[PDB]
Parts: structure tokens; C-alpha cells; sequence
RNA sequence: UGUAAUCCCCUUGGCGGUU
């Protein structure tokens, strides 16, 4: 390589934000018994605001 | 207006009581159902009214 | 011929993530 790297141990941490504990999708399921709209959050196969 | 909104309306003397569908039961557990909170409001109104009219006659 | 099953609260509060 034409330009020498900066190279060395660091110390690093792996975070509890996964892709997948965030990865969603939903094309029909279950829905509100008031409003008969798409029910809130990713376990409950809601769907996106 | 003369047709739409008379002014005499404005005083309530007939209640329109909503269908389930606007006041929906939630199952709180897997036996007991509890009611929502316009249906305890309009069986306080209809008890209130049972009593006037006990009370008047 | 013995023929297999379809369904999910609500309210609240907190803690967080991306700006």
C-alpha cells in the first residue's frame, strides 16, 4: 500500500443492539379490536407507523 | 339553522347509547372480562336515572 | 383406513435506541 496503516490493539465492546432483535416485517396479522388497525411492536407482528 | 341545529337541542332530554363496537370488553385474563370504562359510566347514568324516577313517583 | 391443529388483553410506569 502506498500509505502505511496506523495498526495496534485497542480495546472494544460489543453492544446488546443486534440486527437481529431489530429486524422486522409484517404483510397482514393481527389488528386492534377498537380501531381493526395493525397492533404495536415487533413481537406482537405489529406493524409501522 | 332552523333545520340542522335549533337551539332547544342543546338541553339533553333522549341519551344515544353507543353499540359494543365504541366501547369493546378486553378479556383481563383467560376468565374474567372486564368492562370498558363508557359502559360502567352508562350504567351509572342509567341507575342515576332508575333512581329519579323512583324517587319522583 | 385412522386421520391432526389455528388463537390473544388493556392500562400504566420505567428503562432505553436514532436523530
Amino acid at each position: 500500500l502506498m500509505a502505511q496503516v496506523f495498526f495496534g490493539p485497542t480495546y472494544y465492546q460489543r453492544l446488546r443492539h443486534m440486527v437481529d432483535d431489530k429486524i422486522h416485517a409484517r404483510a397482514r396479522g393481527p389488528v386492534q379490536v377498537l380501531t381493526r388497525q395493525p397492533v404495536e411492536g415487533r413481537s406482537r407482528d405489529g406493524g409501522l407507523r | 339553522n332552523e333545520d340542522y341545529a335549533r337551539p332547544e337541542w342543546m338541553i339533553i332530554t333522549v341519551l344515544p347509547v353507543p353499540p359494543p363496537q365504541v366501547r369493546p370488553s378486553i378479556a383481563m385474563d383467560e376468565t374474567t372480562q372486564g368492562q370498558d370504562d363508557l359502559t360502567h359510566k352508562l350504567s351509572d347514568i342509567l341507575k342515576a336515572n332508575i333512581n329519579v324516577q323512583k324517587l319522583e313517583m
